[PDB]
């Protein structure tokens, strides 16, 4: 019975991250005034089904590794780490209803870093390695602000509870208090899943340009389960929604609406804007995002002293 | 000095946005008025259990009741 | 007390700095078309060698065989999202 | 040489995480408080040489709380035996060693 | 087989430490201290150590051995019989604890080790509204004052001492 | 190096120091040991020379390895006591641990095989901190946990120690690893009165830094790293020859000079407690000190040997060095034997 | 808003804990009758295991002192069931 | 004592002796010593939450948070040698033989 | 153990896929392949400044595993202290930030 | 026009709204019509186990009210 409740959070993910794909080429085709796929399905929604079986029978590139074992674990530890991190979300209720879930999305997604860096290596190209180590190099500075607005926000909280998020967001948005949080939080989740503008395993060949075409749609597939989730978890943080303990659906329903209009805002991003060149957004992050990171940590450290409103504990 | 606040606030307005907010956090809770408040609220919660003590006969302002009125009163909380 | 074992010992040196005993070339290649051989010091380009000729096709020495008539559609495929203009140019030659 | 700035100064730099019977946040206290109070308050201020032999019984509870080493020993005794007559028949578990009697409260 | 199973996690945090102690290379003994963080976090974890376990992902592995797996990459370019006989050796030393703690139900290689499960001398009582290790923590900012001042200042020297060898000049 | 942070991180070496030596908690024990190691590598990577590099990974490595080894005898410790009082250990497997970890700290042998390569690697003046001021926690944490160091340990520390640096520096015509190997056998005469009397520990400590600073002062005012360059001295400056002289013959242990006051006295505590050939095995060993001290004042002060003809320019212009406190410490490492009961300032 | 809110649910926070304070004394008297229950059931099974064995005192206690320690999870649970084991020692750590 | 405590010191003695044992790599030697690091954390922790000791709880952290940072400082120095013969290698670190 | 549950689940339905993936093409019989990059076959130039941010990733992420009890440390009694220590160790990753700044650390990956 | 993105919109949300749906009709499904008891703490822990024993089914959200005392 609850190995149900597993299958029905993982195989939805599954399907949602299949059609993000049309949702995404059909948007950025309007917004390129033309139109998106509509010839596959009906409006298109053959498209995900047609391109996956495509895929998955395309030829392997077979190519030489340095490492057999780490050019099949990290696709494994892509794919698993993408999936665990929707197990502690609340919506309204979370799959894994655990004390620290924002410590633990923290960790695991900090984690998320040596797929790139194990698929770098497991290419036997030089150039692929050095795309690998400057996507990790961008993810592992933008996890600093992660962790840091992260704190700033928890510290209206209590606690590393995410089901208590939805306790402190009942009489207000915590975008109203915490918007500068806010904004700087979203680019730096636009900035950690590799998402236009900061998409440089597009700008002149990735870390994950040397696998097949199966398991470069589980890197893909990965990746789109990270934007989702990413997110899921931003909405859950600062546009917590409305929530009946008797019709948990009305939750459901207004959280899924937040998280798709967030989610057509990133699609809605990377069809406005050219990319950041590298050291262009590592000036975004340590002395543009971080100065302002830290001085809010300060602010939002010394403010429920100032104002007494210390969130409590349990 | 106040050509040098413009002249940041042209060039680099993040870090002026940086430190004004930083020396708000560092000044501002010796100036509030809530400050003392934030302490009173986390000596009036009761993680513990309020073990009682022996009565030996001359304790006035220890109570024998929840209800009683004598003891830490919380209508400052209650009120705000 | 020098033996066997330490005969091959020579001196430190007497600032005690031993000797040190490059940067890197990309070869950005066709994979209009370009090829382009860098010389980089890490982020920084110290050399740019752009290799052309992957679209040499011997214009100028076909029309050296074609008449005037002839030779204009050339024009037409040289800047080829300017046409008219290089068209303008070869008939305000002629 | 021990310069103890600490005691000269007043300031109490890490003498609080120094013992488990310390002060300590909302008043939990440690599975060996009473033991190591009872070591403390034996050994203390007569000094180490003659603490080590005028306070090894408090001392001995105390590591005996510490690391439970006889009571495991007397638990792995206990159901050594216990299985020797489960083997030889001997013995049978009662209902409320079997998990069919409905517990306390 | 469950009530073994923190001790069954030591076992496997065992083997992992011999997956990098016979150094077959820094990269697959990366691998091998990552995963024995991840099974020695979940020691700690079923101990009841959540935040320090969840700063075993955090900090030790998706902070610290990122980096090693960073410098890693950036030396032994990409293309034994010592790491296997090695890897082998401490296989068979390790099953043999196992098979004599079990067998006896007492080993002694230093000290005396009892063969039950783990289990049996935890605590039999309630924390209330809080984590013990969580409050214990959370005193770093009212107790630990003198720690702070010198965690706080090993960094920033550390970031300074950093900066100075590495410049070169 | 800039001199505000060159400040800052000698500044944070002596409070890696003093953490060590004025806490009462074992955790602060370790981390002033990791904040002393960590201020201090950039000290001895002045210079940015390969040897520089090669000195500071092998210090590295060995302070690490003591560092978890102290770190898991503090951790026995909380095993067999369930507390962090910096005083005498519960258990002599975390005693054996702690000591082979302060064993290595102070280079002492058989943990000495870093000294002598190290010393080589770095600049004099930070060889004069590795050898003078890195000495002096991990003494203090053995002075502290002496109710539990084992003896027949320590004593094989001791006396392989003084062995070692006896025969190591027999060889020698380098200055800083005849300094080294020097500081081997000095280690190895301090712990051998440990368990006996401190106060003759803390004796011989206060001492040799004194003739170790010495010397490492005449070795920074004339510029010199080897043997061959001091002997150009006499022609240079006749004064730092006179120098060398008397303290390395005080280094020796010769009478009537001070570092003949330690050992004696450490004699002095160890006839006390019924050892009578360790203490005269230890003294007839210390000759091979002052065998190699012996073999440095015949090449400096008591022959002159030949000199170059561009030493007629050096004559021309007087050291403008900072020869910090050297009459100072040239005068309390050698005539300091008629105040030897001075001692008791340091019970 | 969150000044008002957080307030409130500091409020809220007293309530509940309150309502802790006034249940800890049946709670503790039925914690206390609970474990002095398991400790006497496997105290009169030690009685009727340990007969054979040579030198046994039953309800031998391992301290000098006379002074009640709280029990350890082996003596509480150590004779019982393994399912009750894992329902007494670890569920609170695996409970979801 | 206790059965885990026996893993976590074995351990504890195996990343020893593979920091006792060099190969070639001073990457090898670093991972061998965050491997000891590490076992402590797991062997303070597993005391610290066994016995109740509730200020010792933040004593595991520190334990992390100075030794990471000796890790880092070790890779720069790895870094270092690294710049200068191009490998880690252990047998490059041979000039103050003499 | 519902938390162990999911882990194996996640973990199994990746290898699932992975497997498939890597070997629902090879069933196909295609051809085989011959083959016979910018840089030609130059080793790796290291760069100090990718191993300096990764260094002071690692630096202030030993600052933030710092300041991560500060939700539950507002909870004291002693709060004064608490927000003295709060408001000091940000800003000495302030500091480590002003540092690197000015040191020219923070260049050309700003 | 812009309409028909909204049909993959529409399948991606329904897909969002299944896992939150799906798990608090499984929790009021496994727990006898009612949320599933949160123990973040070792306090609720211990008054769910104790509801685990005063049930007699050996289920926690069997609740027993005034019917079982006298
Ligand atoms: C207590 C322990 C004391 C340990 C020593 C403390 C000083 C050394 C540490 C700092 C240092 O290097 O300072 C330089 C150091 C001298 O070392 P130097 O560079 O080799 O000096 C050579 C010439 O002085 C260079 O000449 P100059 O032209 O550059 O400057 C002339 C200078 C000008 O002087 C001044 O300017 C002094 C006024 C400034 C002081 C502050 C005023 C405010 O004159 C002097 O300093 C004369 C020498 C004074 C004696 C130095 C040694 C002091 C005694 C050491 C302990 C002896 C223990 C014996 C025990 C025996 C039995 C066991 O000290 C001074 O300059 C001032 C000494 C003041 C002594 C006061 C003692 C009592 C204090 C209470
Ligand atoms: C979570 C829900 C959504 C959240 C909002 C996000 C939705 C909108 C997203 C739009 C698309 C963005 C795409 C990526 C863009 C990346 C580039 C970019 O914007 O860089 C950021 C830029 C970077 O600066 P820059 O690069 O533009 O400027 C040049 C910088 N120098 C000078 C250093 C060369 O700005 C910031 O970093 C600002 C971040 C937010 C700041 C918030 C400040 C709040 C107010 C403080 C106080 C001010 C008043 C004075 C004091 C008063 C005291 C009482
Ligand atoms: C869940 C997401 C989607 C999952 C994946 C999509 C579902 C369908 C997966 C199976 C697709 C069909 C089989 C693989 C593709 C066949 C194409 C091909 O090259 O065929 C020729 C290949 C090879 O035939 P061949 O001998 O002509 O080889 C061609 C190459 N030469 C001639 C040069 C040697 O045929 C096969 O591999 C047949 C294998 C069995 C076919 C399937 C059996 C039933 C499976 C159910
Ligand atoms: C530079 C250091 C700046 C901060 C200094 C401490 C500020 C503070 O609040 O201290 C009070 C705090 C706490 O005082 P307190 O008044 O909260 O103490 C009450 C006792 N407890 C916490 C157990 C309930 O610290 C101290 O009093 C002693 C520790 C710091 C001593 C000064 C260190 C100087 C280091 C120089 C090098
Ligand atoms: C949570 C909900 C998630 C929902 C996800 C999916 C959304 C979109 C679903 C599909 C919508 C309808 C698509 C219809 C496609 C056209 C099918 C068709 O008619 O194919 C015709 C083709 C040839 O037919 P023929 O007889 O030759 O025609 C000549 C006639 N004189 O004949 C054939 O090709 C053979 C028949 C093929 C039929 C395929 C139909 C679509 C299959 C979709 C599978 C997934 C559906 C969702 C599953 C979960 C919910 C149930
Ligand atoms: C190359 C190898 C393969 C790579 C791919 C697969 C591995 C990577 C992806 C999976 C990562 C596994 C993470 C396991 C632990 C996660 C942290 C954790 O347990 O947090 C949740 C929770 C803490 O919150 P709290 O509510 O306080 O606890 C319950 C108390 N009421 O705590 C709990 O609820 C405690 C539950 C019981 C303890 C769970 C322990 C799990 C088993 C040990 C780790 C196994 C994985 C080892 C490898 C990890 C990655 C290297
Ligand atoms: C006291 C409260 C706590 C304060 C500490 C914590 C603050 C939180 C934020 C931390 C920021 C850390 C990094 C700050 C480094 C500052 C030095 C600096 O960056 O100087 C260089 C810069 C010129 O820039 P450049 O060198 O070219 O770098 C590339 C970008 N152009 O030069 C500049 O851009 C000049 C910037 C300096 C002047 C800023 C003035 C702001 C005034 C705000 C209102 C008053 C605030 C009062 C607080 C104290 C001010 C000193
Ligand atoms: C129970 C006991 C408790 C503890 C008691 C106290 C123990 C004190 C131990 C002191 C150890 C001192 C170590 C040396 C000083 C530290 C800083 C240092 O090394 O300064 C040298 C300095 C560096 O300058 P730089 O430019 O780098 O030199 C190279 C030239 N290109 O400048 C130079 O190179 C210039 C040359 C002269 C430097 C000599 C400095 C000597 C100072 C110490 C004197 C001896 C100790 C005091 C007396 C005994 C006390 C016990
Ligand atoms: C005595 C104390 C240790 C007891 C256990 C010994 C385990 C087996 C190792 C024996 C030595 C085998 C060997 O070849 O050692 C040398 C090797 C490093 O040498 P390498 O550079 O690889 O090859 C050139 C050969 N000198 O050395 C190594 O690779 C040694 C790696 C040791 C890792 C320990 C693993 C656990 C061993 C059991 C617990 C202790
Ligand atoms: C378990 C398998 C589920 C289906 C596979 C993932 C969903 C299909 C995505 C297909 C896809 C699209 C549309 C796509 O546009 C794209 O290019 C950017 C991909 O990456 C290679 C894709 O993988």
């Amino acid at each position: 019975m609850f190995m149900i409740n597993v299958l029905t959070l993982i195989i939805p993910i599954l399907l949602a991250v299949a059609f993000l794909t049309l949702v995404e080429r059909k948007v950025l085709g309007y917004m390129q005034f033309r139109k998106g796929p509509n010839v596959v399905g009906p409006y298109g929604l053959l498209q995900p089904i047609a391109d996956a079986i495509k895929l998955f029978i395309k030829e392997p590139l077979r190519p030489a590794t340095s490492s057999i074992s780490m050019f099949i674990l990290a696709p494994i530890l892509a794919l698993t780490l993408a999936l665990t991190m929707w197990i502690p979300l609340p919506m309204p209720y979370p799959l894994i209803n655990m004390n620290l879930g924002v410590l633990f999305m923290l960790a695991m997604s900090s984690l998320a870093v040596y797929s790139i860096l194990w698929s770098g290596w497991a290419s036997n190209s030089k150039y692929a390695l050095i795309g690998a180590l400057r996507a990790v190099a961008q993810t592992i500075s933008y996890e600093v602000t992660l962790a840091i607005i992260l704190l700033s926000v928890l510290l209206m909280n209590g606690s590393f509870t995410l089901s208590t998020l939805i306790i402190t967001q009942e009489q207000v948005w915590l975008i109203f208090p915490a918007w500068p949080l806010a904004m700087m939080w979203f680019i730096s989740t636009l900035a950690e899943t590799n998402r236009a503008p900061f998409d440089l395993t597009e700008g002149e060949s990735g870390f994950n340009v040397e696998y097949a075409a199966g398991p470069f749609a589980l890197f893909f597939m990965a990746e789109y389960a990270n934007i989702i989730m990413m997110n899921i978890f931003t909405t859950t943080l600062f546009l917590g929604a409305f929530h009946n303990p008797y019709m948990p659906e009305l939750y459901t329903i207004n959280f899924t609406i937040k998280s798709l209009l967030l989610s057509i805002t990133f699609l809605w991003i990377r069809a406005s804007y050219p990319r950041f060149r590298y050291d262009q957004l590592m000036h975004l992050l340590w002395k543009n995002f971080l100065p302002l990171t830290l001085a809010l940590c300060m602010w939002h450290v010394s403010l429920p002293i100032l104002l007494s409103s210390i969130p409590p504990q349990t | 000095v106040a050509a040098f606040l413009k002249n940041v606030w042209a060039k680099e307005p993040v870090l002026v946005a940086s430190f004004a907010i930083a020396g708000l956090a560092v000044i501002l809770p010796t100036l509030s008025p809530y400050t003392k408040y934030s302490l009173m609220i986390n000596r009036a919660t009761p993680y513990n259990y309020p073990v009682p003590l022996r009565d030996d006969g001359n304790m006035p302002d220890v109570p024998s009741h929840p209800q009683d009125p004598q003891g830490p009163s919380l209508e400052w909380l209650k009120r705000l | 007390y020098p033996t066997k074992e330490t005969a091959h010992w020579k001196p430190p040196p007497w600032n005690d700095v031993d000797p040190p005993k490059s940067n890197l070339t990309l070869n950005f290649g066709p994979q209009g078309v370009l090829r382009l051989v860098m010389e980089l010091s890490g982020e920084m380009v110290r050399k740019c060698d752009p290799h052309i000729g992957l679209l040499h096709r011997g214009t100028e020495k076909l029309i050296e065989y074609k008449t005037y008539l002839q030779a204009l559609p050339y024009f037409d495929r040289l800047d080829y999202v300017s046409m008219m203009c290089n068209e303008q140019a070869y008939s305000l030659a002629v | 040489p021990f310069f103890d700035v600490q005691k000269k100064l007043g300031v109490d730099l890490d003498h609080w995480m120094t013992i488990q019977s310390a002060e300590q946040p909302h008043r939990i206290p440690a599975r060996c408080h009473a033991f190591e109070k009872e070591w403390i308050e034996c050994a203390h201020g007569i000094g180490s040489i003659r603490a080590e032999k005028e306070c090894k019984i408090e001392f001995e509870d105390f590591r005996e709380c510490l690391l439970r080493q006889k009571t495991m020993k007397r638990l792995n005794a206990i159901k050594r035996q216990r299985d020797k007559l489960i083997k030889e028949g001997k013995y049978t578990p009662p209902p409320h060693h079997s998990g069919q009697e409905d517990l306390r409260p | 087989m469950m009530t073994y199973i923190v001790f069954i996690l030591s076992i496997i945090f065992v083997m992992g430490f011999v997956g990098f102690s016979s150094k077959p290379s820094p990269i697959y003994g990366g691998l091998g201290l990552i995963v024995s963080g991840g099974v020695g976090c979940g020691i700690v974890l079923n101990f009841g150590g959540s935040f320090l376990g969840l700063m075993v992902f955090l900090i030790y592995l998706g902070g610290m051995m990122v980096v090693f797996g960073y410098t890693t990459a950036m030396a032994t370019e990409q293309y034994n019989k010592v790491v296997l006989g090695t890897f082998i050796t401490g296989l068979l030393m390790e099953f043999l604890m196992v098979y004599y703690v079990l067998k006896d139900k007492e080993v002694e290689i230093v000290f005396k080790f009892n063969g039950m499960g783990d289990w049996v001398i935890y605590d039999t009582g309630d924390s209330g509204f809080f984590s013990e290790e969580a409050m214990g923590i959370a005193a770093l900012y009212s107790y630990g004052t003198w720690l702070v001042i010198v965690t706080g200042w090993s960094l920033l020297i550390g970031v300074v001492v950093i900066m100075e060898i590495t410049r070169g000049n | 190096m800039n001199p505000i942070i060159l400040i800052i991180i000698l500044m944070t070496v002596m409070l890696g120091t003093i953490i060590v030596m004025i806490s009462t908690h074992w955790l602060l024990i370790w981390i002033g040991f990791e904040m002393n190691m960590l201020a201090i590598i950039p000290i001895m990577m002045k210079k940015h020379n390969p040897r520089a590099t090669e000195a500071s990974t092998k210090y590295f490595l060995t302070q690490s390895t003591a560092s978890m080894l102290l770190m898991m005898a503090i951790i026995i410790n909380l095993m067999f006591s369930g507390q962090w009082t910096v005083m005498k250990l519960f258990n002599p497997m975390a005693s054996m641990l702690m000591t082979m970890a302060l064993a290595m700290k102070l280079g002492m042998a058989p943990f000495h095989f870093w000294v002598p390569e190290v010393t080589q690697g770095i600049p004099l003046s930070s060889g004069l901190i590795l050898l003078t001021w890195q000495k002096l926690a991990p003494m203090s944490v053995l002075y502290q946990i002496l109710p539990s160091i084992n003896l027949d340990l320590i004593l094989t520390l001791s006396i392989l120690s003084i062995t070692i640096g006896g025969w190591g520096g027999l060889n020698q015509t380098q200055l800083r690893k005849i300094m080294a190997y020097s500081s081997i056998a000095h280690m190895g005469w301090m712990t051998a009165v440990l368990l006996y009397n401190p106060t003759m520990t803390l004796l011989n400590l206060i001492i040799y830094i004194i003739m170790t600073s010495t010397m490492f002062t005449l070795f920074m005012a004339n510029s010199t790293t080897t043997t061959l360059s001091l002997s150009h001295t006499w022609n240079k400056a006749p004064i730092m020859t006179i120098l060398v002289l008397i303290t390395l013959l005080s280094m020796g242990g010769l009478p009537p000079l001070s570092g003949f006051m330690p050992k004696w006295m450490i004699i002095q505590e160890m006839t006390k407690n019924d050892s009578i050939i360790l203490p005269t095995l230890m003294a007839i060993t210390a000759l091979l000190n002052l065998y190699f001290y012996m073999r440095l004042t015949y090449s400096t002060a008591l022959t002159m040997f030949p000199s170059t003809n561009n030493m007629k320019m050096k004559w021309q212009f007087p050291t403008t060095k900072r020869m910090t406190l050297l009459p100072t410490m040239t005068v309390l490492s050698t005539m300091l034997l008629p105040l030897t009961p001075i001692l008791s300032i340091l019970e | 808003s969150m000044m008002r809110w957080n307030r409130e649910r500091r409020r809220l926070q007293i309530e509940d804990f309150e309502a802790r304070i006034a249940l800890m004394p049946l709670l503790q008297a039925e914690k206390d009758r609970r474990v002095l229950q398991m400790l006497r059931e496997n105290l009169e099974e030690e009685a009727t295991i340990m007969k054979d064995v040579p030198g046994w005192k039953v309800g031998e206690s391992v301290f000098h002192t006379t002074r009640w320690v709280t029990p350890m999870m082996g003596e509480l649970y150590g004779l019982r069931t393994g399912e009750e084991i894992l329902s007494s020692t670890y569920g609170f750590i695996w409970y979801t | 004592m206790s059965l885990v405590y026996m893993n976590i010191m074995m351990a504890f003695t195996v990343s020893l002796t593979g920091l006792l044992m060099y190969r070639s790599h001073l990457m090898s030697s670093l991972l061998c010593l965050e491997g000891m690091m590490l076992s402590l954390f797991i062997l303070a922790t597993l005391m610290i939450l066994n016995s109740h000791f509730t200020l010792a709880s933040m004593m595991p952290i520190i334990l992390l948070v100075f030794a990471a940072c000796e890790a880092a400082l070790g890779l720069s120095l790895l870094v270092m040698v690294s710049n200068t013969y191009g490998t880690d290698y252990v047998q490059n670190l041979n000039l103050l033989q003499c | 153990m519902n938390l162990m549950i999911t882990l194996l689940t996640n973990f199994t339905l990746a290898t699932l896929l992975v497997t498939i993936a890597f070997w629902l093409p090879q069933l196909n019989v295609y051809s085989e392949k011959t083959s016979p990059d910018p840089m030609g076959s130059a080793r790796l130039p290291f760069s100090m400044k990718f191993f300096l941010v990764a260094i002071t990733f690692l630096l202030f992420d030993l600052e933030i595993a710092l300041l991560l009890p500060l939700p539950w440390a507002s909870q004291t009694t002693n709060l004064n202290t608490m927000l003295t220590m709060a408001l000091l160790l940000i800003f000495l990753l302030a500091v480590s930030l002003a540092y690197e700044w000015t040191q020219k650390g923070l260049e050309w990956t700003e | 026009m812009w309409f028909e993105v909204l049909p993959g919109i529409a399948v991606m949300g329904v897909c969002l709204f299944i896992p939150g749906m799906a798990t608090a009709r499984i929790h009021r499904f496994s727990n006898g019509g009612r949320e599933k008891r949160v123990a973040h703490y070792s306090y609720q822990w211990y008054l769910m186990e104790r509801d685990r024993r005063v049930s007699g089914v050996n289920r926690y959200y069997v609740s027993k009210g005034l019917e079982n005392i006298d």
